[PDB]
């Protein structure tokens, strides 16, 4: 399959950031502020099956990520940080397919 | 399997310069930044230099007032630090480390850096002879560190080398490494020496003397 | 732009639960990541902790890391402490440069006392030719740390050419070394000489003779 954004649930993280609908989600890595000397080290993985999304949504445990993808063709990146769900407790970002 | 390196220590005169190298394997090295990182007993531990992966940015930190500068060749997996201007005050270990955004994932084994008017002083070493403990014996050097091995490090469970002694400006240690009497019986066993700053390496078999 | 303060050592006991701390001078410490690393005596660091709480594979689970903003500070908590787990620990962050805590020296007491094994050497041949002779006591296995060392010559004690090292860890114990520098007549002359080493009001000592058995 291919991972391409349908839903954002309002008020969800990806909301308050600004991600909207029909984009490519190329690449999740690690995020907030990194040492110097640091800055272009790879930690993060290019992703095509959504699932390796899924999954590198529960390795960033609550940590900030970044996401590389794109809008109407231009590259673009949004840092954010999954929340704590207060049912079951698993993150989310709240971007429906 | 992860392996940093490191090469290039030993002795300088104050006022002169040294090039340090970090041999690097075991893991993409265009992928990841490296640094340079000095330790002593006094001051702890103070970051010295970084550099990106690729190469194009240099970050130094406020303990060289830029008289150091940081290189790495990405074809030999390796990267350097050119030491200048040095001063008695910049004797210490140095260690590199590979970075991972926001730590350092592993570290060489360091060498260390003497700054020092005095000169390299290489070691008289002699066998030390009486299961069984044998011994290799590090007479007189100047200086730090030395290394010792035993046949080669194939012998490398039993083995002690001891922290030197220092007595009228010179080290004096002592190794030892214990092992069944059967197998002094048996193959020939050599202790390995190696004093990086005078650049000698010594084997000495030790013999039921 | 900041320092990381670390306490200068800290003695635990085995078994126990132990908290390093590492207080931001200034600045949000929620601000940056902090990482721990673990230094065994004379060895490399190694991480224990990076990123505030992740544990590297390879790292027992006892460790854990956490991050306390109100004062400003880093927590290594490692439980059911362990006598391997004697080593130096160093925080670090970083911002517009790297920066590194002071260390804090771990010391656990209440692991077993251990009577020293002794190890003596003659002066080689070798040595001699060159009229010297340097006579070797070693030391190991023995805890706690602190020793007491004296050699004789035929039951004297002799100060004069005697260098003892300070006692050292290395793996799971203590090891210590002395050395007699003597001339080569020195040696030939007495037909003994001792180390003596005392540990905890117990002392042990072996003796060397220039004779032979036969």
């Amino acid at each position: 399959v291919k991972p391409v954004v349908g839903g954002v649930k309002k008020g969800s993280p990806a909301d308050q950031v600004g991600i909207k609908p029909g984009d490519l989600i190329l690449e999740v890595n690690e995020g907030g502020v990194a040492m110097p000397g640091a800055e272009d080290d790879v930690v993060g993985k290019k992703i095509n099956t959504w699932y390796e999304l899924v999954e590198e949504v529960r390795k960033s445990q609550g940590k900030a990520i970044k996401l590389k993808i794109l809008r109407n063709g231009k590259m673009i990146e949004k840092e954010l940080i999954p929340a704590k769900d207060p049912k079951t407790g698993t993150y989310f970002i709240g971007l429906f397919p | 399997e992860v392996q940093l390196v490191e090469s290039g220590g030993g002795l300088v005169q104050p006022g002169r310069s040294l090039k340090l190298s970090c041999a690097a394997s075991g893991f993409t090295f265009s992928n990841y930044g490296m640094a340079w990182v000095r330790q002593t007993p006094t001051k702890g531990l103070e970051w010295i230099a970084s550099i990106s992966a690729g190469g194009d940015k240099t970050y130094y930190g406020d303990s060289v007032k830029g008289r150091f500068s940081i290189s790495r060749d990405n074809a030999k997996t390796t990267h350097y630090l050119q030491m200048d201007s040095l001063r008695s005050e910049d004797t210490a270990t140095y260690y590199c480390a590979k970075t991972s955004r926001v730590y350092f994932d592993y570290w060489g084994q360091g060498v260390m850096v003497t700054v020092s008017s005095a000169e390299t002083t290489a070691p008289s070493v002699y066998p030390l002879a009486p299961m069984v403990t044998l011994g290799c014996l590090v007479k007189g050097y100047f200086p730090e560190p030395v290394t010792v091995t035993w046949n080669s490090g194939a012998l490398s469970s039993g083995v002690h080398t001891f922290p030197a002694v220092l007595q009228s400006g010179l080290y004096t240690l002592t190794s030892s490494v214990t092992v069944p009497s059967s197998t002094w019986s048996s193959q020939a066993v050599t202790c390995n020496v190696a004093h990086p700053a005078s650049s000698t390496k010594v084997d000495k078999k030790i013999v039921p003397r | 732009q900041f320092v990381l303060t670390q306490p200068n050592s800290v003695s635990t006991n085995l078994g126990s639960t132990v908290k390093l701390s590492c207080k931001r001078s200034t600045g949000n410490i929620g601000s940056n990541y902090v990482n721990w690393y673990q230094q065994h005596e004379g060895r490399s660091p190694t991480t224990m902790i990076y990123r505030d709480d992740k544990r590297p594979d390879g790292v027992p689970d006892r460790f854990s890391g956490s991050i306390d903003r109100s004062s400003n500070s880093a927590l290594l908590t490692i439980n059911n402490v362990q006598t391997e787990d004697e080593a130096d620990y160093f925080c670090h962050s970083y911002s517009s440069g790297i920066v590194f805590g002071g260390g804090t020296k771990l010391t656990v007491l209440g692991q077993p006392k251990s009577t020293p094994t002794l190890t003596v050497f003659p002066p080689s041949t070798e040595e001699l030719q060159g009229n010297k002779a340097t006579l070797v006591c070693l030391i190991s296995d023995f805890y706690p740390s602190d020793v007491e060392v004296a050699w004789k010559a035929n039951g004297a004690p002799i100060s004069q050419g005697v260098d003892t090292a300070n006692p050292t860890k290395q793996g799971n114990k203590y090891i210590a070394s002395s050395f007699l520098r003597l001339t080569a007549e020195q040696w030939r002359s007495r037909n003994s000489f001792t180390c003596q080493v005392t540990h905890e009001g117990n002392t042990v000592e072996k003796s060397l003779s220039p004779a032979e058995c036969v």
